[PDB]
């Protein structure tokens, strides 16, 4: 089983710089890895390539100059150095094999992601607020996830164990410059009670994890 | 660099029914083999993207026969026979062909559903919230269709402006629907000096626009 785990994201000030380490398991040292960006709501973009023949390195405009990759076959380890960060970099990084063709048969693995933010402003952690449900006024209920930066925070209910009918938003930047979202959940009218909802929020750039309950 | 032009970049499509994007490049995509360098790229709501076709017109492993490419040199197709729920995400084209890499700009597929009305909720900001200055009021639309909607803050009948936003979620990969919140905040002092605070929701769905309301000092 093929996995890619990247690391290495958070906060980083503009003209900072940031070490992105993408890391493999199973079937690496021969093939070919790229890194493609992605801005939070824009399209997909190639930032640079390493071939397995030691280092033959290949780098997209917006990036060359600036960004090192690089390989340590040593630890089975994809890095990307990222020096003179801007604004624009802010992106969502990904490792990625792009196409390997063996046999007669195309694969493909991708990693999960790690987010790189370009900003001056601090880390903050979120204060979490319950959305009771009520009526008089199907039944909903959530969290309030308010005033943190950087993204992202990540929301389950009652320990990842519900997951039908459950709505995390997209985090919204507010004019205070925090972001906030809510998670919600819709369940059925009757079952008052039947149930108890907890939603744990994890901010990890705060080292912050909050279970709140909530009730009416 | 080779530019990669990708049309449309929306495409509602109804579920049973082709779909098609083009990618067209400024400079021929074939080496001097017979290999034209072409990848196609899904990528799905919350989820890294996925490999569809590769050296233009090759399935990759486990795409169904429902997909398909075609083309050569510096126009490709990508075909889908009968689209169906899962497909919603965005599709790209990125050349392998001369560095630097480029993908398209995207083709969003809209999946085409019948007309479902939200189901709208109101919630009150918690006491602990009104402790520190702030008071934030929510409003839930749940699974509708189109994305369309219109959400409005009124407070005492007194329609707001500038103090609320909205956030959508992408289109659902089984009952292919979109969710809405929408968060009014106001300060503890303004908002202790009014007493009905209502969204009200208009959609196609909806033959009037849907109010939720209710009255602050109440649990």
């Amino acid at each position: 089983e093929v996995q890619l785990l990247e690391s290495g994201g958070g906060l980083v000030q503009p003209g900072g710089s940031l070490r992105l380490s993408c890391a493999a398991s199973g079937f690496f040292s021969s093939y070919a890895m790229s890194w493609v960006r992605q801005a939070p709501g824009k399209g997909l973009e190639w930032v640079s390539v390493i071939y397995s023949g030691g280092s033959s390195t290949y780098y997209a405009d917006s990036v060359k100059g600036r960004f090192t990759i690089s390989r340590d076959n040593s630890k089975n380890t994809l890095y990307l150095q990222m020096n003179s960060l801007r604004a624009e970099d802010t992106a969502v990084y990904y490792c990625t094999t792009l196409l390997i063709l063996e046999s007669d048969v195309g694969v493909d693995y991708w990693g999960q992601g790690t987010l790189v933010t370009v900003s001056s402003a601090s880390t903050k952690g979120p204060s979490v607020f319950p959305l009771a449900p009520s009526s008089k006024s199907t039944a909903a209920l959530g969290c309030l996830v308010k005033d943190y930066f950087p993204e992202p925070v990540t929301v389950s209910w009652n320990s990842g164990a519900l997951t039908s009918g459950v709505h995390t938003f997209p985090a919204v930047l507010q004019s205070s410059g925090l972001y906030s979202l809510s998670s919600v959940v819709t369940v059925p009218s009757s079952s008052l009670g039947t149930q108890t909802y907890i939603c744990n929020v994890n901010h990890k750039p705060s080292n912050t994890k909050v279970d709140k309950k909530v009730e009416p | 660099d080779i530019v990669m032009t990708q049309s449309p970049l929306s495409l509602p499509v109804t579920p049973g029914e082709p779909a098609s994007i083009s990618c067209r490049s400024s400079q021929s995509l074939l080496h001097s083999n017979g290999y034209n360098y072409l990848d196609w790229y899904l990528q799905k709501p919350g989820q890294s993207p996925q490999l569809l076709i590769y050296l233009g017109s090759n399935r990759a492993s486990g795409v169904p026969d429902r997909f398909s490419g075609s083309g050569s040199g510096t126009d490709f197709t990508l075909k889908i026979s009968r689209v169906e729920a899962e497909d919603v995400g965005v599709y790209y084209c990125m050349q392998a062909l001369q560095t630097p890499y480029t993908f398209g700009q995207g083709t969003k597929l809209e999946i085409k559903r019948t007309v479902a009305a939200p189901s709208v909720f109101i919630f009150p900001p918690s006491d602990e919230q009104l402790k520190s200055g702030t008071a934030s009021v929510v409003c839930l639309l749940n699974n509708f269709y189109p994305r369309e909607a219109k959400v409005q803050w009124k407070v005492d009948n007194a329609l707001q402006s500038g103090n609320s936003q909205e956030s959508v979620t992408e289109q659902d990969s089984k009952d292919s629907t979109y969710s809405l919140s929408s968060t009014l905040t106001l300060s503890k002092a303004d908002y202790e000096k009014h007493k009905v605070y209502a969204c009200e929701v208009t959609h196609q769905g909806l033959s009037s626009p849907v109010t939720k309301s209710f009255n602050r000092g109440e649990c």
